[PDB]
C-alpha cells in the first residue's frame, strides 16, 4: 500500500489465490480413516504405514540415511473409492488437507501449475498436517517433468505429505515412479459380493423397512455395482416406494430397483 | 461481495446500498406464464413422467422423502 | 502413438506388424482359463466351465474334442474358430494315417498346424483366425507329449502350460511350485492342476463345473473324468 | 481444448452444492453435448438425474405433423 | 571454418600439457579430431545397389 | 505419401518397405559364423523365457542336407517354410543330375525364389536373413543372404543385436588362418560379449560342417568345451 | 597397476587410485601369485591414508584375502590399529617390528613418512593451547618423545 | 505453414549465436540424446566447437558410483558390493541409485534399523526384471 499523495510505503499486505484453486480447498472429518467407508479391508492396511511412519519418525530413516519416501500411487476403475480414502486418513489425523483438481488439457500450464504447487505447499508449511493430493489424470511432459524435477528437487519440506491419484495406464513416465517419490502402487479392484453387502446395507440404513428384506438373493443376482451403483439402487427402491404414494420400503421395491438399475447400466454401456 | 456507495475523493464508505439494483432485467417478467400444454407434445411421454418424477413431487411432497427418509436430487 | 499397419498386414518403422498383437489379444474375449501338466506317466488337462442359464443343456458346451484314439485337445478364445480348426486337425490325420501306413506323432500334427495359420497370414484377405491350441498324446520311447500353438504359427511343447486370462499368474505359480520337485505321482498332477486353478481364481470349485482329462500310459485312449471320480479327487486332495 | 470460462463454471459448480438441503428451488439443465465431462461432475452429488433423447420414432413423426 | 578448428585444435593439446611450443604432430592429432563422420554399418543397406 | 506400398518408387530414391524388413531383422537374437581353414562354425544363442519351456523341442541349426547347414536371424515363424523349400530344391537337383548340389548353385536358387515375394502388392516379404555353410570340393563355403534378394560371402561374420560390436570384436581377434577347435573358441568367446547370463549347456547351439559332413553337437561336447576353459 | 601407481604419485587423487588397484588385483586372480600380493599390499596402503583405517580388517576378511594371508598383511593391520589409536611411540614400535615388510620398499616408506609427519604436527599443535610459556622437556614428557628432535620439528614450524 | 515456423526459429538462433553482432564472454551449453541427426549449420567449428560423448558405465565406473553412493548410507554390514558390481548386466546410473534407495527402504520397512543384505538380491530382482515378455514369435 501506497500513501495518496508522497508515494511512500506504508504497510505490506498478504497475497491470495486465484480463483479454482481458492474453491479446491474441502475437508470431511465424518469419515473416520479405515471405518467409515464401506469395508474395503483388503486395501486398509497398506495405506497406513506409507504415510504415518514417515511423520511419526523420520528420523529412523534419517539414521539409515535415506530419502524421505512419498505416498503412494492409487489406480482403480470408478474413481470413487480413492476420494474417499483419501479423505478417511485425512480425517483421522490431517486438520485440513488441500486437493487439487487434475484433468487432461494441452498445454502452457507449466508456469500455472508451478507457482500454483510453489505456493500450495508454502501454505502446507502454515499447518503442519497438510497433505497435498491430486486428483484422477485423465506441452504435457514439459509440466510433468518440470512438477516432478521441481517440486521434489528444491523440496526440503519437513511435514508436508503427498498422494497421487490415477485411472488407466498413462504416457511413459518412470521418472515419476522411481522409488522415493511413487514407490507404492496399488490396484483397486471392482466390488467383491460380502463387501458390497455391508455397503448397500449402510446405504439402507436410513432407509424404512420391516425386516423382510432378503439381502443374499439380492447380492446372487447381480454384481458389478460399484459403491455409486449401491446408492442408485437403494435410491431406486426409494422411488418405487414413492410409486404408489406408499410409506414403508418392502422388498419388491428392492427387486424393481434392481431390476431398473440393472437396466440401465446395461442399456448405453458407453 | 456486498454492494456499497462511497465517496468519491476519500473512498470512505458513507451507506451499504442493501437495496436490491443488481445485473439487469430478464426472465423477470410476469406477464404470463407460459403457454404450452403436453397435449402439444409427441412420443416423450416417459420423459415427462420421469421429470414429473424428478421435480414435481419433490416440490409438492418433500414430506414423504423426510419421513422415508431420503433426499431428493 | 501412430498407426502406420493398424488396417492391414504391412511393415511399420521398427519392423513391428499390428494386426497379430490384436489377434494375440483377442484371445481373452472368451473369458476362461486352462492349465496343463504332465507327469512321467500321465498327461493333464484342466479347465472350467461358465454356464449362465438353467436352459443351457450339459453335453454341448463341453470344450474338449477328440482328435484321435491316442491325441486329444483343448481349446480357448472364440468358439466358431475353435471348431474349423478342430475340424482341419482331423482331416489332417486321417490323411496322414491313409498315406504312409502308420500313426501321426503328435510333432508333425502340430508342424502342419502352424504352416497352415502362416501361409495363412503370409498373404492378405483372411483373418487370421483368433484360437490357441493345446494337445496332449502318448507315444512310445518319448512318453507323455503336451505341445501348444499359437495363432502366429508359433508353436512349442513344455511342462507346465496355462492360457487364458490369468496366464501370468498361473504361470508364475506353477513356476514356484515345480522348482521344488518333479511331480513323480499321477494324483500330485491333478492335485497341482486344481491347487492352481482355486489360488489364481480364489475360489473351490463345485464339482459339476470343472472339466478335466488325463491320458496314462496304462491305457492311452483319450477319457473324460465323470463327475463321481472327479468328485473322489477332489474331496482326496481336498481332505 | 477463455479466462472468463473457468470463473463461470466455478461460479456455477460451487452454487450447484451450496443449495439448501431443504431443497425447495430447483434447477433444469438440458443441454443437447455430452462432449466434454470435465465440467460439472454427474457423480459423488454434484449432479443427480439424467435423461436421453431419442431421434424422432415411428409414432413420432406422425403425431407431430 | 574448420581450418580455425584445426588451429584452435592444436592450441588446446599445447595447452593441457603445459607447453608453448606447437610442434606437427599436435596439428595432425587436431585434423584427425575435427574431421568426423559415420557410415552404415548395417552392410545390407550397402549391398543392396550393385 | 510414399509409403504402404512396393509397387511404388520414392519420389527422389529407393523402395520403403524393404528398409523397415531390415530393422525387422536387426531386432533378432544374435548369431555368428565362422570360416576356417578346413571347416566351417556356426553359433547362435537360444533364450528361454522360463524354466517350463523344454530345449528339446525345437531347433535353430538345421540341415539341409549331408554337408549342408543353415543358421537365422529374425523372426521366427518365417523360417521353417523356406528351409523346406530348400529341402525340396536340392532333391530336384539330385534327381536331375544325380550328385549333390553345390552350395553356390543352392544358395543363388534360394535368392531367386526369396526375391520372388517382393514383386506386387499383396504379400509381405520375408523378415529373415539366413547364413549357410557348406564343404564342397576341397573348400568351405559360407554365404549370407538378405529379404531383398542380394547374397554375398564373408570370411566371418555376426548379425542380430549389437551386431556392431561383434564385428569390431572380430575385426579386432579375427585372424587369417586357424584349426576348428581355435574357431570354436573364438565363436564361444566372442558371443560372451552379450546375453546377460551365464551360458549353460542348453542355451547354446553350435552346428559344424566338416570334410565329412555337416552335424550338430550334442550337449556333452558343448559343456565339455565351455567348461573350465572360455 | 602402473597406471594406479602413477595416480598415486599425484597425491590429490586417493579414491581412483584405488579402483585400479583393485582392479589389477582382480585380473592377477589366481595366475599370478607375486603380483597379485604386492597389489594387496597397494591397496591396503590406499585404503590407510583415506583415514578410513579400519576398512582395512573388513578388507583382508574378504572371500579372496584368507587364500593370500600372510605376513604383511598382519603389518598393514597394525600399523592401522597404531594409526587409529593416534600413538605415536606405538606407531614408531610398529614398523621396528617390521623392517624388511615394509620399511624399505619404493612407493611405501615415502608415504608412510609423510603420514607420520602429519600425525606429529597434530600431537604438537595439540598441546599447546592451554600455555602461553612452558618449558619444551615437559611438552616431550606430555607427547612421549625425545629432546632434541622436537626442537628441530619446532623451529622447522617456525620457519 | 507451421514448419516454416520451426525452421525459422532454428534460423534465428543460428544467426543470434554467430552473427553480425559478435559478442564476447557468452557461452553456451546444449544437450541432447544422440546427435547422428542434428543439422550441420549447428555443428561447424565456431559455432558448437566441443562434441562429447557420455557412455554407458562399465565395471570400473559402476564400481566408482557403488562406493559413492554408500558411503552416505547407513550399510554397515559384512556384505561385499562387488557381488553385485560383477555381474554382467548392462545397467545405468539411475538404477544404481533406486536400487539402493530401494534396498534401504525396504530394510527400514520390516523395522530393522540396519541392512542386512538379504534384501540386496532382492532389490536386485527387483530392478533387473524390469523387462516385459516380446510376444513369442518375434524372438
Amino acid at each position: 500500500a501506497l500513501d495518496m499523495t508522497t508515494l511512500t510505503i506504508m504497510r505490506y499486505l498478504p497475497r491470495e489465490v486465484d480463483p479454482l484453486v481458492y474453491n479446491m480447498s474441502h475437508e470431511d472429518p465424518g469419515n473416520v480413516s479405515y471405518s467409515e467407508i464401506g469395508g474395503l479391508s483388503e486395501q486398509i492396511r497398506e495405506l497406513r504405514e506409507v504415510i504415518e511412519l514417515p511423520l511419526t519418525n523420520p528420523e529412523l530413516f534419517q539414521r539409515v540415511g535415506i530419502i524421505p519416501p512419498k505416498g503412494c500411487l492409487l489406480y482403480g476403475p470408478p474413481g470413487t473409492g480413492k476420494t474417499l480414502l483419501a479423505r478417511a486418513v485425512a480425517s483421522q489425523l490431517d486438520c485440513n488437507f488441500l486437493k487439487v483438481v487434475s484433468s487432461s488439457i494441452v498445454d502452457k500450464y507449466i508456469g500455472e501449475s508451478a507457482r500454483l504447487i510453489r505456493e500450495m505447499f508454502n501454505y502446507a508449511r502454515d499447518h503442519q498436517p497438510c497433505i497435498i493430493f491430486m486428483d484422477e489424470i485423465d506441452e504435457i511432459q514439459r509440466t510433468l517433468m518440470e512438477l516432478l524435477n521441481q517440486m521434489d528437487g528444491f523440496d526440503t519440506l519437513h511435514r508436508v505429505k503427498m498422494i497421487m491419484a490415477t485411472n488407466r495406464p498413462d504416457t511413459l513416465d518412470p521418472a515419476l515412479l522411481r522409488p522415493g517419490r511413487l514407490d507404492r502402487k496399488i490396484h483397486i479392484d471392482l466390488p467383491n459380493e460380502q463387501a458390497r453387502l455391508d455397503i448397500l446395507k449402510i446405504h439402507a440404513g436410513p432407509i424404512t423397512k420391516h425386516g423382510e428384506i432378503d439381502y443374499e438373493a439380492i447380492v446372487k443376482l447381480s454384481d458389478g455395482f460399484n459403491g455409486a451403483d449401491l446408492r442408485n439402487v437403494c435410491t431406486e427402491a426409494g422411488m418405487f416406494a414413492i410409486r404408489a404414494d406408499h410409506d414403508f420400503v418392502v422388498q419388491e421395491d428392492f427387486m424393481k430397483a434392481v431390476r431398473k438399475v440393472a437396466d440401465s447400466k446395461k442399456l448405453e454401456s458407453k | 461481495g456486498d454492494l456499497v456507495g462511497v465517496n468519491k475523493d476519500s473512498y470512505l464508505i458513507l451507506e451499504t446500498l442493501p437495496t436490491e439494483y443488481d445485473s439487469r432485467v430478464k426472465a423477470m417478467e410476469v406477464d404470463e406464464r407460459p403457454t404450452e400444454q403436453y397435449s402439444d407434445i409427441g412420443g416423450l411421454d416417459k420423459q415427462i413422467q420421469e421429470l414429473v418424477e424428478a421435480i414435481v413431487l419433490p416440490m409438492n411432497h418433500k414430506e414423504k422423502f423426510e419421513n422415508l427418509g431420503i433426499q431428493p436430487p | 502413438s501412430a498407426g502406420f499397419d493398424r488396417h492391414i498386414t504391412i511393415f511399420s518403422p521398427e519392423g513391428r506388424l499390428y494386426q497379430v498383437e490384436y489377434a494375440f489379444k483377442a484371445i481373452n474375449q472368451g473369458g476362461l482359463t486352462s492349465v496343463a501338466v504332465r507327469g512321467k506317466d500321465c498327461a493333464v488337462i484342466v479347465t472350467q466351465k461358465k454356464v449362465p442359464d438353467k436352459l443351457l443343456d450339459s453335453s454341448t458346451v463341453t470344450h474338449l474334442f477328440k482328435i484321435t484314439e491316442n491325441i486329444g485337445c483343448v481349446m480357448t478364445g472364440m468358439t466358431a474358430d475353435s471348431r474349423s480348426q478342430v475340424q482341419r486337425a482331423r482331416y489332417e490325420a486321417a490323411n496322414w494315417k491313409y498315406k504312409y501306413g502308420y500313426e501321426i506323432p503328435v510333432d508333425m500334427l502340430c508342424k502342419r498346424i502352424a504352416d497352415i495359420s502362416q501361409v495363412y497370414t503370409q498373404n492378405a484377405e483372411m483373418r487370421p483366425l483368433g484360437c490357441c491350441m493345446i494337445l496332449i498324446g502318448i507315444d512310445e520311447e518319448q512318453g507323455p507329449q503336451v505341445y501348444k500353438c499359437d495363432p502366429a504359427g508359433y508353436y512349442c511343447g513344455f511342462k507346465a502350460t496355462a492360457a487364458g486370462v490369468k496366464q501370468t499368474e498361473s504361470t508364475s505359480f506353477l513356476e514356484k511350485k515345480v522348482k521344488k520337485k518333479f511331480d513323480w505321482t499321477f494324483e500330485q498332477t491333478v492335485e497341482t492342476a486344481i491347487t492352481c486353478l482355486s489360488t489364481v481364481l480364489s475360489i473351490d470349485f463345485k464339482p459339476s463345473e470343472i472339466e478335466v482329462g488325463v491320458v496314462t500310459v496304462e491305457n492311452p485312449k483319450f477319457r473324460i473324468l465323470t463327475e463321481a471320480e472327479i468328485d473322489a479327487h477332489l474331496v482326496a486332495l481336498a481332505e | 481444448k477463455d479466462r472468463e470460462v473457468q470463473r463461470t463454471m466455478l461460479e456455477l459448480l460451487n452454487q450447484l452444492d451450496g443449495f439448501q438441503p431443504n431443497t425447495q428451488v430447483k434447477v433444469i439443465a438440458a443441454t443437447n453435448r455430452v462432449d466434454i465431462l470435465d465440467p460439472a461432475l454427474l457423480r459423488s452429488g454434484r449432479l443427480d438425474r439424467k435423461i436421453e433423447f431419442p431421434m424422432p420414432n415411428e409414432e413420432a413423426r406422425a403425431r407431430i405433423m | 571454418a574448420e581450418v580455425k578448428g584445426v588451429c584452435t585444435e592444436a592450441g588446446m593439446y599445447a595447452l593441457r600439457e603445459r607447453r608453448v611450443h606447437v610442434t606437427q604432430e599436435d596439428f595432425e592429432m587436431a585434423v584427425a579430431k575435427v574431421m568426423q563422420k559415420d557410415s552404415e554399418k548395417n552392410m545390407s543397406i550397402k549391398k543392396l545397389w550393385k | 505419401g510414399y509409403s504402404f506400398s512396393l509397387t511404388t518408387f520414392s519420389p527422389s530414391g529407393k523402395l520403403v518397405q524393404i528398409e523397415y524388413a531390415l530393422a525387422a531383422v536387426a531386432g533378432g537374437a544374435p548369431s555368428v559364423g565362422i570360416k576356417a581353414a578346413n571347416g566351417v562354425v556356426l553359433a547362435t544363442e537360444k533364450k528361454q523365457k522360463s524354466i517350463l519351456y523344454d530345449e528339446r523341442s525345437v531347433h535353430k541349426v538345421e540341415p539341409i542336407t549331408k554337408h549342408i547347414g543353415l543358421v537365422y536371424s529374425g523372426m521366427g515363424p518365417d523360417y521353417r517354410v523356406l528351409v523346406h523349400r530348400a529341402r525340396k530344391l536340392a532333391q530336384q537337383y539330385y534327381l536331375v543330375y544325380q550328385e549333390p548340389i553345390p552350395t553356390a548353385q543352392l544358395v543363388q536358387r534360394v535368392a531367386s525364389v526369396m526375391q520372388e515375394y517382393t514383386q506386387s502388392g499383396g504379400v509381405r516379404p520375408f523378415g529373415v536373413s539366413l547364413l549357410i555353410c557348406g564343404w564342397n570340393e576341397g573348400r568351405p563355403y559360407l554365404f549370407q543372404s538378405d529379404p531383398s534378394g542380394a547374397y554375398f560371402a564373408w570370411k566371418a561374420t555376426a548379425m542380430g543385436k549389437n551386431y556392431v560390436n561383434g564385428k569390431t570384436f572380430l575385426e579386432k581377434r579375427y585372424n587369417e588362418d586357424l584349426e576348428l577347435e581355435d574357431a570354436i573358441h573364438t565363436a564361444i568367446l566372442t558371443l560372451k560379449e552379450s546375453f546377460e547370463g551365464q551360458m549353460t549347456e542348453d542355451n547354446i547351439e553350435v552346428g559344424i560342417c566338416n570334410e565329412a559332413g555337416f552335424r550338430r553337437l550334442t550337449p556333452t561336447e558343448v559343456k565339455d568345451y565351455l567348461a573350465a576353459i572360455a | 597397476m602402473q597406471s594406479g601407481i602413477i595416480h598415486a604419485a599425484e597425491e590429490k587423487d586417493w579414491k581412483t587410485a584405488y579402483s585400479y588397484f583393485y582392479e589389477a588385483f582382480e585380473g592377477y586372480d589366481s595366475i599370478d601369485s607375486p603380483k597379485a600380493i604386492t597389489s594387496l599390499k597397494y591397496m591396503l596402503l590406499c585404503k590407510i591414508m583415506l583415514n578410513t583405517p579400519e576398512d582395512v580388517q573388513a578388507l583382508v576378511s574378504g572371500k579372496l584375502a584368507l587364500r593370500y594371508a600372510g605376513r604383511q598383511t598382519e603389518a598393514l593391520k597394525c600399523v592401522a590399529q597404531a594409526s587409529k589409536n593416534r600413538s605415536l611411540a606405538d606407531f614408531e614400535k610398529a614398523l621396528t617390528d617390521y623392517r624388511a615388510e615394509l620399511r624399505d620398499d619404493p612407493i611405501i616408506s615415502t608415504h608412510l613418512a609423510k603420514l607420520y609427519d602429519n600425525l606429529l604436527e597434530q600431537n604438537l599443535i595439540r598441546v599447546i593451547e592451554p600455555f602461553s610459556r612452558v618449558q619444551i622437556e615437559h611438552i616431550s614428557s606430555l607427547i612421549k618423545l625425545s629432546k632434541a628432535d622436537v626442537e628441530r620439528k619446532l623451529s622447522q614450524m617456525i620457519l | 505453414g507451421a514448419d516454416r515456423e520451426v525452421q525459422r526459429i532454428l534460423l534465428e538462433l543460428l544467426n543470434q549465436m554467430d552473427g553480425f553482432d559478435q559478442n564476447v564472454n557468452v557461452k553456451v551449453i546444449m544437450a541432447t540424446n544422440r546427435a547422428d541427426t542434428l543439422d550441420p549449420a549447428l555443428l561447424r567449428p565456431g559455432r558448437l566447437d566441443r562434441k562429447i560423448e557420455f557412455p554407458l558405465p562399465d565395471r570400473r565406473q559402476k564400481r566408482l558410483i557403488f562406493s559413492t553412493i554408500t558411503s552416505k548410507m547407513n550399510l554397515s554390514e559384512e556384505v561385499d558390493l562387488e557381488d553385485y558390481v560383477a555381474r554382467p548386466d548392462k545397467i545405468s546410473g539411475a538404477d544404481i541409485n533406486s536400487i539402493c534407495q530401494e534396498s534401504g527402504m525396504l530394510a527400514v520397512r520390516e523395522n530393522r534399523y540396519i541392512v542386512l543384505a538379504k534384501d540386496f538380491e532382492k532389490a536386485y530382482k527387483t530392478v533387473i526384471k524390469k523387462d516385459e515378455q516380446e510376444h513369442e514369435f518375434y524372438k
